[PDB]
């Protein structure tokens, strides 16, 4: 296994420019990780108390006595304890998919393979963190591991969800990240705190096609426009 | 008078050729069969009324005008001026007002009818007994009238003042103008500037008071000289009972400096910078006494009911130390003054260390001793004044009387619109959307279980709130003793 | 092909045997395998459905005398197999039952099916008949570990407050300790109440 | 029975050697002092005298045995030997109502393929207030329930076991045939799809071919089939048909005969209560032998605020002192207006005038004796009763409706004898037979609702009903964004074992008394129409249901 | 020889400087506030501690911490808006 730890290029993320300028690494090496964590100071303030508290709580040393609390209560174990179970399940169990496992695993491929798909075309570029059929196997390895755990023979449905979110929590968010006419159109024809209904709009643009749902993310983010009713109605919400 | 007002309107709609919502059995607007069916907008027209009122908490040394406001619906009406399916039809709010221009225009002729029913307009928008009620059109009304207040404060502050509280019967606004004697012909041509405005032709714009000095943090909480000093304070309430004068005499220490303060600057040529050392000392020592007599007399029987805490409506909080809420309450109130941040800062180090408790602790933090339980749009059809209350915040007269006038409000009118509050609440939980706990993307499917960016799903009116909000209704019940409302709160969980 | 669901569930038989086998306590037996069960049993409807279909077309008559004797005696020994395989997951697990009811329930329930449920009720049921009958001196459900000792020492390892036996009282107090005849208090080692020997 | 002659000291070896000896219970000191007194106020004499004492000991032994209560005696064990003596068939033992919220909660498993207990936590106590509102959780679970439930019913018809494609199996298996089921949405975008746990796809519907037996409304699980296309992302319907409904024994049979009421015994988490065949019998033998029973079912729509409506009923009740029923279903908007917050104190409240149409109410009730005595009352709210309409407004609202209010109810409680104010989806758990009822005007909803294809009448317009009902197995078919349910409480609308009988009441369709799968529904669909009083009289012994009605 | 301890941690008035000091931070070219930051309050703080060879921390240590911290923050910015921040950092700095 390789573990590897790196920063983007300008050391900080850079969060506005395109993540093919921020990445060093060519596609070739990235495809090789099973898993590629894109880790950013989130500067949110509660957080941030939450973490000074830890923390302080680590220099004061009261962390010793907590850790150890947590070992004895069953909530944690030790390094020790953890090293030998590590050898004895990469000793003892090997785990296959089940069928059913097999099946969501191969519908899972297809769909991450589409959304990168149309990222490329809304971006109109190759994407530097790639889906392949290597990161197909990636999910495979993770849902065995998972299974491999709890000694299970076999992987299930349970360990594929896991490790489907995992991968989605990973590789994809890494992956996931004229118009002005019709934004301004629509801040002209839908005043502060009224609905229009989505299709609505959808027809209206097209009647002028897919600026809209640029439109509607860069809304939706700024405090403008909320996207109420199970996104069937574009409300006004903001400015 | 929302009667007269229904077939006056129906005349002229059917006069202008629209089918006409003219419902008899129900309040709901005959649509056709449509109007029985539950629908996302239509239960959001109907839940929804908060304005979004600003309250810029702070010390004001210039002169503040405190300008009442009446007939914004009715200008609102008047000034006003498919892809949008929760707006009002055009046609019909066209009708209603050139039909309202009229009513109005007759009014100014002096028709007592005319007159009466321009002022009864308010309730009939709202009432549901309408027989040409329609949830669309109180709310088309309803969010015209929240950008109309809005655009009121942007008028006021373009012409160069600053506004310290807004809502739909009142703003409080800073002048950059420091004496009222200067200002008294200022004030007239500022108002008079606003109402010459098109967009506020309408407006019963009226300078009720003036404010000298003011310290405000809500209306529920100020004090101020006004041209003669008043001090208001539900902070006050929740201090035990040995305390409550003590806080009154210490405010008015406050201002009293302060305003040595700000006469003593201006007969030297953000006035306040110094006033803490006028009693700062004097009160370090008074506080050290009131502390060695708490340790002495807190336990004792014989004083302890001036130490026991008061229950009271929106009770929010647990409290150990009694004289400790004191000083959160005192350097609190002092802490609102942007100018002298450090000065009080400081003194409010000076003060903890009596409690040895550190500058910054958990404890020594003021967080706001009361919950609000506001009932929006309570309407006095005595005097057709269109009012929020709020339960916990407001006083018990101001909660059993009119503000305006004094009109006792009925008890079951009172309770039923608790009811009605809490069950909108209770709908409005669980009929919310839902949203994704790490990338704020709405549910829009039906059966996923969980964001395709791996994240959970999670209310967006979380659990915990509708709790707190359950809690302060019963708390409410039972202080006001409202048995109706107690006994639909008895019977949610049984 | 036929057999295969059949060497699955006998597979799953010889895990849950060494599950059992390998520790002094009764370990709670795994879950019963409904689903590979009920595949089996539909798979040995298949295979009677294809005998029915072959015993009316022996009135067509088709190289019956070999072809048809052929093909029944295959899927007949299909369901032999069948059979085989899913007497003996059952006998194990009814081997393990009566096992637990000798061990506790006659002096983890979702894991049965509901027939192995009330089974073990009526097995349990069975061992009451014996040792409330004759032999009933013996108590038939006791250990098999020979009394070695008539006095021993126990410490409470749970508490129980004042309880009585044949001629007196134990108050079963946190940590105390008895020396105690091992005939009276038999039943609470058992039980988990008490700690030494 | 002779003075005690008895001491505990005395009485220990005897007991020890029966309970301790043969069986392993423990003889702890309070329970064996209520064991000795219990053994002397039976026995009298002493202990040493013969063979009834370890007799009487053996009788306790096995009492515990039967009520399970753990590994040492004690007083509150002694008492519930000395109850079970007592109970050493009433047909009230039986006949209870169920609310929404007082219905045992069962998940549904689909690994396990079976119902599993789920506590009510307002018996936790910590629920004394804000203990009903659902979690976050329990929303997401909702439509997965319907979906899994639903699936299980279908691939036990015997037509299935071609068989369902999750819709997430179909992406990128181009232009090929496939079966689906799933939940008719229509996508944010306006188009119409389908969605399963797995996923969602958008369908068109332009060349499909309905079953005609059938609504069609959003939100109702429907099987599908069709060619997927995934130039479109689109699935061409072929034909479409809701999936079939199950009979109530092949449901109970093939869940495992669970209790799912309480009839025969409570659940809790490590004990699902189980449907006993031969108490099954019994009862069914004891309901076919009350010939006389008779529950009578008014109409909807009962204003209590018309005279009209209050002159009807009085002959109502008036005919029925003369013969009193075994239940009387009360239903359904007991005031013309819905009831509401009101807008001004000149008139009396609105909850005031709520109130005094109960006292009213309770005014006619008293004139009637032999009803008031012999009947169960049973009320059902419908869209104009109190709490919904504060924030309805008379339409449709949450729908799991809770009953109303007891600061209503206190006249009518006084008069009455037995009274039961119930959730508006209402169960009856009689002798044997699960009874539903609900008061709803689903008709006007369907037919305002339905799915409008490209490419008798009041009898087709009432089998159409019934069937899409009990086909869907669900009596609220349509998407929460149409009508909303309390998450907690989607388990009550669930028909699942497919219910002995149904009052599914309804204003906006004519009179019924259908039968489909055994399941015989029925509507006494309005109390006044036609300047005739309506209502109507199941007869369970019987199944039989004679329409009444008086002329006014 | 020293090894000085934390004790009666004024825990809220370092998390409060570190939340500032990371909301202000977020100015874009400003000093990149991050946890290693917040830790060397702490060593900063120990050092102080061990020029007087106390082997407690005291409140004195951990202000004086404190202020080179958020001065050499403050220090870092353009004029255009080093005196507001300054200003709102006065109440954890300017109190000792
Ligand atoms: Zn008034
Ligand atoms: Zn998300």
């Amino acid at each position: 296994s390789v573990l590897a730890a790196a920063n983007p290029i300008y050391g900080r993320y850079d969060d506005l420019k395109s993540p093919g300028d921020n990445i060093d690494f060519q596609t070739t090496i990235l495809s090789r990780f099973d898993m590629i964590f894109i880790v950013k100071d989130d500067h949110n303030e509660e957080r941030d108390i939450s973490i000074a508290n830890h923390v302080i709580n680590i220099h004061t040393g009261n962390a010793n006595a907590m850790q150890n609390q947590q070992e004895e209560n069953g909530s944690e174990i030790s390094i020790e304890k953890m090293k030998r179970y590590i050898t004895y399940c990469r000793l003892k169990c090997a785990p296959r998919l089940s069928p059913q496992a097999a099946e969501k695993l191969s519908s899972n491929f297809v769909t991450i393979r589409k959304q990168l798909l149309i990222n490329e075309l809304e971006s109109t570029e190759r994407s530097s963190i790639p889906i392949t059929i290597r990161q197909l196997e990636a999910i495979i390895r993770i849902t065995e591991s998972l299974a491999k755990l709890e000694l299970s023979p076999i992987a299930q449905e349970r360990h594929v969800d896991e490790a489907i979110r995992l991968f989605q929590a990973s590789t994809m968010d890494a992956a996931s990240q004229e118009i002005r006419r019709f934004e301004q159109e629509l801040k002209r024809r839908l005043p502060i705190g009224w609905s229009t209904s989505y299709q609505t709009l959808r027809r209206e643009f097209v009647d002028t096609q897919l600026a809209l749902d640029k439109a509607l993310y860069a809304l939706e983010k700024h405090e403008t426009i909320q996207l109420r009713h199970q996104g069937q109605n574009i409300y006004r919400s903001g400015v | 008078m929302d009667y007269i007002i229904d077939v006056l309107y129906a005349r002229k709609l059917k006069k202008e050729n629209i089918v006409l919502w003219w419902n008899e059995k129900a309040p709901l607007p005959d649509h056709g069969g449509i109007q029985n069916d539950f629908d996302l907008n239509t239960s959001w027209i109907m839940n929804d009324s908060e304005f979004p009122k600003i309250n810029n908490s702070g010390v004001y040394d210039n002169v503040v005008l405190d300008v009442g406001v009446d007939n914004l619906t009715v200008n609102t009406i008047l000034t006003s001026a498919e892809f949008v399916h929760d707006a009002f039809s055009n046609d019909a709010l066209n009708v209603l007002r050139g039909m309202l221009k009229e009513w109005w225009d007759e009014a100014l002729k002096e028709n007592s009818t005319a007159d009466l029913l321009v002022n009864s307009l308010a309730s009939w928008v709202q009432n549901p007994n309408a027989k040409l009620f329609d949830g669309l059109l109180r709310y088309h009304v309803h969010n015209l009238t929240k950008k109309a207040l809005l655009q009121l404060v942007n008028e006021f502050s373009a012409l160069g003042s600053t506004i310290v509280y807004a809502d739909r019967n009142q703003i409080l606004i800073k002048t950059n103008k420091y004496s009222p004697e200067n200002c008294y012909a200022y004030s007239q041509y500022m108002m008079k500037a606003v109402r010459t405005n098109p967009m506020f032709s309408y407006l019963d714009l009226n300078i009720k008071r003036y404010w000298d000095l003011l310290i405000w943090m809500d209306k529920f909480n100020f004090s101020g000289l006004a041209c003669t000093a008043v001090s208001q304070w539900q902070l006050k309430k929740f201090l035990s009972p040995i305390y409550q004068p003590e806080f009154e005499d210490w405010m008015m220490i406050i201002l009293d400096s302060m305003l040595k303060t700000k006469q003593s600057y201006l007969k030297l040529n953000n006035s306040l910078n110094g006033f803490s050392h006028l009693f700062s000392k004097p009160l370090m020592k008074r506080v050290k006494k009131l502390f060695k007599n708490q340790q002495e007399f807190i336990l004792d029987p014989q004083y302890e009911a001036d130490y026991v805490i008061p229950v009271l409506p929106g009770s929010h909080l647990n409290v150990k130390n009694p004289l400790l809420e004191l000083v959160k309450s005192l350097c609190h109130v002092m802490l609102l003054s942007k100018s002298t941040i450090l000065e009080i800062r400081t003194l409010r180090k000076e003060l903890l260390k009596i409690f040895e408790l550190r500058e910054f602790a958990k404890v020594a933090e003021f967080k706001d001793p009361s919950l609000s339980l506001v009932v929006p749009d309570f309407l006095c059809e005595y005097c057709f004044f269109i009012s929020d209350i709020d339960f916990c915040k407001a006083a018990p007269e101001s909660i059993f009387s009119c503000v305006r006038c004094h009109k006792a409000f009925n008890q079951v009118l009172l309770q039923e619109h608790l009811i009605q509050k809490l069950r909108s609440d209770i709908e409005s939980y669980l009929i919310q959307d839902l949203r994704c706990s790490r990338c704020h993307k709405v549910k829009r499917d039906y059966m996923s279980a969980h964001c395709p960016c791996a994240g959970a799903w999670e209310g967006t009116l979380p659990r915990e709130s509708i709790v707190q909000k359950l809690n302060v209704f019963k708390q409410v019940a039972k202080y006001y003793g409202f048995d109706i409302l107690l006994s639909c709160i008895a019977d949610l969980t049984i | 092909m036929y057999g295969d669901l059949g060497n699955k569930l006998v597979l799953e038989a010889k895990r849950t045997k060494q599950l059992y086998a390998r520790s002094n306590q009764d370990v709670n037996l795994p879950m019963y395998h409904e689903d590979i069960i009920r595949n089996i049993l539909k798979e040995v409807s298949n295979l009677r459905k294809n005998t029915e279909y072959l015993k009316e077309q022996q009135q067509l008559g088709m190289l019956d005398d070999k072809v048809a004797k052929c093909q029944y005696f295959v899927t007949l020994l299909c369901m032999e197999r069948n059979k085989r395989c899913l007497l003996a997951y059952q006998r194990l697990r009814t081997d393990i039952l009566d096992s637990m009811a000798w061990n506790n329930n006659g002096l983890d329930t979702n894991n049965l099916s509901h027939q192995e449920q009330e089974y073990l009720k009526e097995y349990c049921d069975l061992i009451t008949d014996l040792k409330s009958g004759d032999l009933v001196d013996i108590d038939l459900s006791g250990s098999l570990v020979p009394p070695s000792d008539v006095f021993i020492d126990v410490r409470v390892l749970k508490d129980a407050g004042e309880i009585q036996t044949e001629y007196g009282v134990f108050n079963l107090i946190k940590d105390s300790q008895f020396f105690v005849r091992q005939s009276d208090v038999e039943r609470l080692i058992q039980q988990g109440y008490l700690q030494k020997i | 029975v002779l003075p005690v002659k008895i001491q505990p000291p005395l009485l220990r070896p005897l007991a020890y050697r029966v309970l301790s000896r043969k069986y392993g219970l423990s003889i702890k000191s309070d329970g064996l002092s209520a064991l000795a007194e219990f053994v002397g106020t039976n026995i009298g004499a002493n202990w040493r005298q013969g063979p009834a004492t370890i007799k009487f000991l053996e009788q306790f032994a096995a009492v515990w045995k039967q009520q399970e209560r753990g590994l040492f005696i004690d007083q509150s064990g002694v008492k519930e030997v000395i109850q079970e003596m007592k109970e050493r068939l009433d047909w009230r033992d039986y006949f209870k109502v169920i609310n929404a919220s007082q219905q045992q909660r069962f998940s549904y498993n689909p690994h396990k393929m079976q119902f599993i207990f789920v506590p009510n936590k307002k018996q936790n106590g910590l629920g004394g207030i804000a203990g009903f509102l659902p979690d976050i959780e329990d929303k997401v679970q909702m439509f997965l329930t319907r979906y899994y439930l639903t699936n299980d019913r279908v691939m036990r018809n015997e037509n299935f076991q071609m068989s369902i494609t999750p819709i997430k199996n179909l992406l990128g298996r181009d232009a090929q045939n496939f079966l689906l089921l799933g939940l008719l949405n229509k996508n944010f975008k306006g188009n119409w799809s389908l969605e399963d746990p797995s996923g969602s796809v958008e369908i068109d519907i332009s060349q499909t071919i309905p079953t005609q037996g059938h609504y069609y409304v959003p939100g109702c699980m429907v099987l599908v089939e069709g060619i997927y296309y995934s130039v479109g992302n689109k699935f061409h319907v072929t034909s479409m048909t809701l999936p079939p409904g199950e009979r109530r024994e092949i449901t109970l049979e093939t869940i495992g005969n669970l209790d799912l009421l309480g009839i025969h015994g409570i659940s809790n988490n490590n004990f699902i209560a189980r449907l006993d065949k031969d108490l099954k019998i019994r009862l069914h033998l004891l309901e076919k032998e009350l010939t006389d029973h008779k529950f009578v079912i008014l109409g909807a729509n009962l204003f209590l605020d018309d005279l009209k409506i209050m002159t009807a009923l009085s002959k109502i009740l008036q005919k029925l002192n003369d013969d009193p029923p075994t239940l009387l279903i009360w239903q359904g908007s007991f005031t013309s207006v819905p009831v509401f917050a009101s807008m001004s104190s000149r008139n009396i409240s609105s909850s005031t005038q709520f109130k005094n149409n109960f006292d009213a109410l309770a005014t006619l009730l008293s004139r009637f004796d032999n009803l008031t005595e012999n009947t169960t009352m049973i009320f059902i709210p419908g869209p104009n009763d109190l709490w919904g309409s504060m924030v309805s407004l008379g339409a449709s609202g949450t729908l799991p409706q809770d009953p109303i209010p007891s600061a209503f109810t206190k006249k009518i409680n006084k008069v009455c004898k037995n009274v039961v104010w119930s959730s508006n989806p209402t169960r009856i758990a009689y002798l044997s037979q699960e009874i539903v009822i609900f008061r709803d005007d689903l008709s006007g909803r369907f037919k305002r609702h339905r799915l409008e294809f490209p490419f008798p009448q009041k009898v087709q317009e009432t089998r159409k009903l019934v069937k899409t009902i009990l086909d869907q197995g669900h009596l609220s078919p349509f998407l929460d964004s149409l009508r909303p349910i309390s998450w907690d409480l989607d388990h009550t609308l669930t028909l699942c074992p497919i219910p002995s009988t149904m009052v599914l009441c309804d204003t906006t369709s004519a009179q019924f008394d259908l039968t489909y799968n055994g399941c015989k529904v029925i509507n006494p669909g309005s109390f006044i129409h036609n300047r005739r009083a309506r209502y109507m009289e199941y007869v369970p012994s019987s199944k039989k249901t004679i329409q009444e009605e008086i002329y006014i | 020889k020293i090894y000085p301890k934390l004790h009666q941690m004024d825990m809220d008035k370092v998390s409060r400087v570190y939340a500032d000091l990371r909301r202000e931070s977020i100015s874009t070219g400003s000093f990149p506030i991050t946890v290693r930051h917040l830790e060397s309050i702490l060593r900063i703080a120990e050092s102080f501690a061990k020029m007087r060879l106390s082997e407690f921390v005291s409140s004195y240590d951990l202000d004086r911490a404190i202020k080179v911290v958020v001065d050499s923050f403050v220090d870092a910015q353009k004029v255009s808006v080093r005196r507001q921040l300054r200003r709102s950092f006065a109440i954890y700095t300017l109190g000792h």
